[PDB]
């Protein structure tokens, strides 16, 4: 849902550009507990030869 | 003074039995008055039991972050080291 367009999470070229995903959260996640926000990332890319 | 610290530590060590003996006298001295209203007394010793068990349950169950857990550990360990130096069954 945090895309606003399909081609945001893909970059093709000699030097791939940085993939940035923006989000705004409600000001309620208070600190002093540090529960943890496990941002799972299942990524796939072109494997370098060496 | 530093050398005196050693001798006075032993002085307090010798005082420990002496003070303990005075405390046992006071143990009996306070008992020489330890009486009132049995139903209420049961309530009040029992009142100690409930409040202290609630405090113990909070201490057992409290989630802490790693830093707060480390501070809490170091303070409880400090209390244990102080109490271990005290003589007697208490």
């Amino acid at each position: 849902e945090l895309k606003t367009y399909e081609e945001q999470l893909q970059s093709s070229g000699l030097e791939p550009a940085a993939i940035n995903v923006s989000l705004n959260l409600p000001p309620d996640l208070y600190l002093m507990r540090s529960t943890g926000i496990d941002m799972d990332i299942n990524y796939r890319y072109t494997m370098p030869p060496v | 003074g530093l050398q005196n610290i050693r001798g006075r530590y032993h002085q307090w060590m010798n005082e420990l039995p002496e003070r303990v003996s005075h405390k046992t006298q006071h143990l009996d001295e306070k008992k020489e008055l330890g009486h009132l209203s049995a139903g209420a007394r049961r309530l009040i010793l029992g009142i100690i039991v409930t409040f202290s068990l609630i405090l113990a349950l909070i201490c057992v169950t409290q989630p802490f972050n790693p830093l707060a857990q480390f501070i809490f550990l170091m303070l409880l360990w400090g209390v244990a080291l102080i109490v271990r130096r005290m003589p007697g069954r208490f």
